């Protein structure tokens, strides 16, 4: 239900790298539930199956090893004003709540500026709207800051640009390395 | 660095469509002053190429500096009045849009970009049904441009209609047949829209994209992710089975290659060690 300054860094930095086209990604977490980090997974046309079905496995392979376990799943639309989830949220976190209950609907409101949406047996409904928990969000507005200001997103590397080149490391070691000392 | 190498800069970045409009733009508000007389005709183009790229910068302040020194240089021109349209519906004036885009098409009849603009307030709009439609009849007067044929395909894929998606995808396919993309996208399509009579395809497509360019990736795993969906299929034959798993084990003798290439790139990170464990399976 929290997430951690590193998962909201790498979220406001992938958003802020390709503002033109959507952001997607998956909050994964150790295994009341925290979102340590995120691992973002495409930009622009995401309606589409393969690619996406391999990141789950691409991930997996990843997360046992690392102790890790995928929670949640955040999308950003290409529009600034529309926050609607698609259809695609909805297939997406049907596939994670499979695997890992209290599953996170989250949409990246443009214009706090995130919404939470949970399944309680009827649909996705948000809570932003009541009120959102987080850690401490003077930090993160901070810590965010200081690396939209240095332009680090174009530093950030997403499993998008992993799959044109795999020098490309998806779990980001450069980003929260310096997120660590901020 | 010189500006003799700026200039090679801002024509690789418009040969390509790129959008990055912060290092665009970074690189042509120097041009505009501080190499403007090195340049002479190239430099109208570098105000375009500008402006559309301020614009998505989110800054004003310069959109209208190079679009000013654009309405004097071509005064009536009809790019500029497109710049100036489109300025007009990143202001959020909506209104002003439609009436210039028709008082453009009533001078030129044969004017496409006043045609695309008038499309582009409806994508922006939400309208993508009236979107769709108004592309379609576009299209049905302008056959053969590629990049409506494409934006075609990304309105029906973001709307779901993956079938007639591949329909635009074909009309693409059969101008560029050298474009690996081409075919990685409509493999994608086929392997998003249905099962058997589709996935035959989409194998078929991932290892033509391959075959195409040996780089690629994406196609490499959706080879081995259409593959495999065709052996775990129970419409599937004997035969098809052992050749979908044939494949995919040879897909799999590469995949690794790739990333043991790749973690041997890297003297400290090892990737090797987290495809194989799921290669495996």
């Amino acid at each position: 239900v929290k997430l951690t300054t590193q998962a909201y860094c790498k979220m406001v930095l992938h958003g802020a790298k390709y503002p033109h086209c959507a952001v997607n990604g998956l909050l994964v977490a150790e295994k009341h539930t925290l979102f340590v980090d995120c691992i973002p997974l495409f930009h622009g046309t995401l309606a589409l199956a393969p690619m996406l079905e391999v990141a789950l496995t691409l991930i997996d392979s990843w997360c046992k090893d690392h102790s890790y376990v995928i929670a949640g799943y955040y999308q950003a639309n290409e529009r600034v004003k529309d926050a609607s989830p698609n259809q695609v949220a909805e297939k997406v976190a049907s596939r994670i709540a499979e695997g890992f209950s209290d599953t996170a609907l989250i949409m990246v409101d443009n214009t706090p500026t995130i919404h939470v949406y949970e399944h309680h047996e009827n649909r996705w409904r948000c809570r932003d709207p009541h009120h959102d928990y987080c850690e401490d969000w003077p930090e993160a507005q901070r810590i965010s800051a200081s690396l939209l200001d240095s332009r680090s997103y174009e530093t950030l590397v997403d499993f998008d640009n992993h799959l044109d080149d795999i020098r490309n490391d998806w779990t980001n070691p450069e980003i929260n390395k310096a997120v660590l000392h901020l | 660095v010189t500006w003799e190498e700026m200039r090679d800069k801002m024509r690789k970045w418009r040969e390509e469509n790129s959008r990055n409009s912060e290092q665009i733009v970074e690189v042509g508000e120097e041009l505009i002053n501080e190499y403007a007389s090195k340049l002479g005709d190239d430099i109208w183009i570098i105000y375009e190429q500008v402006m559309i790229a301020a614009l998505d910068y989110g800054r004003d302040d310069l959109a209208l500096f190079c679009l000013q020194e654009l309405r004097r240089q071509f005064p009536g021109s009809h790019r500029v009045k497109r710049l100036t349209g489109m300025r007009f519906e990143a202001m959020e004036r909506y209104d002003d849009a439609i009436q210039l885009y028709d008082r453009i098409l009533q001078e030129d009849p044969t004017n496409t970009a006043a045609r695309k603009r008038k499309i582009a307030i409806r994508k922006a709009q939400g309208k993508n049904v009236e979107a769709i439609r108004e592309l379609n009849e576009y299209l049905e007067q302008f056959v053969g441009d590629q990049e409506a044929w494409h934006e075609l395909a990304e309105l029906y894929i973001n709307e779901h209609d993956y079938a007639k998606a591949a329909f635009c995808l074909e009309e693409l396919m059969m101008t560029n047949p050298h474009n690996h993309l081409y075919c990685q996208q409509y493999a994608e399509v086929k392997y998003t829209q249905g099962g058997l009579e589709n996935l035959e395809l989409s194998r078929k497509y991932f290892a033509q994209a391959l075959k195409l360019n040996n780089r690629n990736m994406r196609a490499l795993f959706g080879l081995y992710m259409s593959a495999s969906h065709i052996a775990s299929n129970p419409k599937a034959s004997a035969k098809t089975k052992k050749d979908n798993m044939k494949y995919a084990s040879w897909a799999a003798s590469q995949i690794n290659r790739a990333y043991q290439f790749a973690g041997r790139s890297k003297k400290e990170t090892k990737y090797s060690l987290k495809a194989v464990e799921d290669m495996l399976e």
